[PDB]
């Protein structure tokens, strides 16, 4: 949440259409740890 | 001290900061790196099909 | 680990004495009572049963490896 | 065509063992 | 399985003797087989058999058939000490996830399973 | 041809250099070589 | 706008988010984990 936001704009002209493009951040998910091996499958580590 | 409001503001400054939990536990069922491949082998196939 | 079978200084057996020091603590005696009564005099002895460490009751505690 | 003798039925012997 | 003078019966595996089929034995189920009115398995067919066995016993199993042979046992697992701290450590995790959804309902659930998976000695 | 023994249910089997390196009755991943057959001498001292 | 997988971060043995901070004394003996080891350490290959 330092940075929640990254912005991206563009004035298209191609009629003047300013576009804002944005990505935030919100909450973020832990896990307990796991081991997924070389056939697909996962289990508890 | 021992004043009725004096002693609200303690109990209730002491307990705001105990609560601190942000972040939110879950379960894994399957390889979190699954929906990258299979996104990227989505894009690899549009990407020769537009070529 | 286990009880040692002699007495490092002297070679007098004290591997036969464990179980009755155990049953003695047990029974209420004093540590240097109980060894009296083993009949352990020279404190060479004394010392091999006083600073023993049964550590083979925690190695026990994990499952066999062969079954 | 022919009959099976018992060493014909020896060699596919499957044991309980070989079951399990 | 189905005796030839008998009726057809559903028998678990462990009946079955190791010991080899001694001769009068074979000779009656060829008395029954002739009571009813039956033949023997052919050689080709005896030579099929004996090549699926060999090639069953000699053959190497897959990651997915390995896996479902274990899933299977799994499912017919009873109780197993490595498997009951596994299954008790995922409700925990389970429980956790649920704990910090403020899921007041599945909690109490889970508890009370892990109460009853519980209380070891 | 070899035995081995699985290091969670302690299950014997055997492979053929061609099989996947696993249990095959609880599937553990880790398994271990059993003991060898020469003859075992020590000197008691 | 979902969950997206940003990396994995070691956990720190006996922390909150280990395995091994809920296992009792008889789990432990199961698990092959000394009861006298006290975390504090991460395990990296
Ligand atoms: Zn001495
Ligand atoms: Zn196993």
């Amino acid at each position: 949440w330092e940075e929640p936001r990254l912005i991206l704009d563009q004035p298209a002209q191609h009629d003047n259409i300013n576009k804002r493009y944005e990505i935030r951040f919100g909450k973020i998910y832990l896990s307990r740890p796991t081991m997924t091996e070389a056939d697909g499958t996962t289990h508890a580590m | 001290f021992q004043s009725t409001t004096h002693q609200k503001l303690a109990k209730a400054l002491s307990a705001k900061q105990k609560k601190e939990s942000y972040a939110r536990s879950v379960v894994t069922k399957e390889d979190p790196e699954e929906r990258q491949r299979r996104l990227e082998s989505q894009e690899n196939e549009r990407y020769r099909l537009e070529r | 680990m286990i009880i040692p079978v002699r007495c490092f200084s002297c070679g007098k057996v004290v591997g036969d004495k464990w179980d009755a020091y155990l049953r003695l603590l047990e029974e209420g005696k004093q540590e240097g009572d109980a060894l009296d009564e083993l009949k352990l005099k020279r404190y060479c002895c004394r010392r091999m049963v006083l600073t023993h460490v049964d550590l083979i009751e925690k190695f026990l505690r994990y499952n066999p490896l062969e079954k | 065509s022919k009959p099976a003798t018992l060493s014909d039925i020896n060699k596919i012997i499957f044991g309980r063992t070989a079951m399990s | 399985v189905a005796f030839p003078n008998q009726k057809e019966m559903v028998r678990p595996l462990f009946v079955f003797s190791d010991s080899s089929i001694t001769h009068p034995e074979f000779d009656l189920f060829l008395r029954e087989l002739d009571a009813e009115g039956l033949s023997v398995m052919d050689l080709r067919d005896v030579d099929y058999k004996y090549h699926q066995l060999k090639e069953m016993s000699s053959r190497s199993l897959s990651n997915d058939e390995v896996n479902s042979i274990v899933k299977m046992k799994q499912s017919l697992s009873s109780n197993t000490g490595f498997n009951t701290v596994l299954k008790k450590a995922q409700l925990q995790e389970e429980l956790e996830e649920a704990r910090d959804a403020h899921d007041h309902e599945r909690v109490a659930r889970i508890e009370a399973e892990l109460k009853s998976i519980g209380a070891e000695s | 041809g070899v035995k081995y023994t699985c290091g969670a249910c302690a299950h014997n089997f055997s492979l053929n250099k061609s099989d996947p390196v696993r249990c095959k009755e609880c599937g553990h991943r880790v398994i271990y070589k059993a003991r060898t057959k020469r003859m075992i001498q020590f000197d008691a001292r | 706008g979902n969950k997206v997988h940003i990396g994995k971060v070691p956990i720190m043995l006996r922390s909150k988010f280990c395995s091994l901070r809920t296992l009792d004394e008889v789990d432990l003996y199961k698990m092959k984990e000394c009861p006298y080891d006290m975390g504090g350490y991460f395990v990296i290959n």
